[PDB]
């Protein structure tokens, strides 16, 4: 945010400093995995 | 010249000998075989 201030006439302007910052989103990797052994293919009625 | 024996070649065969062993499946036809079964346990019904 900025802000307005007052000054004496003919005096140098004094800015009200506007802050800056950088919001950094760090990218991450996630894995969801499973195994389906072939020995269960003929022993299951479902498709694992 | 007899010096041709210095560049004699040797032949390596592609048909390999297997050390004497059973080929398996000897008892197929001696028992009651059922192909294409499913599941972890197979039930054989019996009538009196």
């Amino acid at each position: 945010e900025g802000m307005a201030n007052q000054k004496a006439p003919q005096d140098d302007i004094t800015p009200m400093n506007v802050s800056n910052r950088d919001a950094e989103a760090v990218i991450e990797d996630w894995y969801a995995s499973e195994y389906a052994d072939r020995s269960f293919q003929n022993k299951l009625a479902v498709n694992a | 010249s007899l010096a041709l024996s210095q560049i004699e070649i040797q032949q390596f065969l592609s048909e390999a000998h297997a050390e004497f062993q059973s080929e398996g499946f000897l008892l197929q036809g001696a028992v009651r075989t059922k192909s294409g079964t499913k599941g972890s346990i197979v039930h054989f019904p019996v009538f009196g």
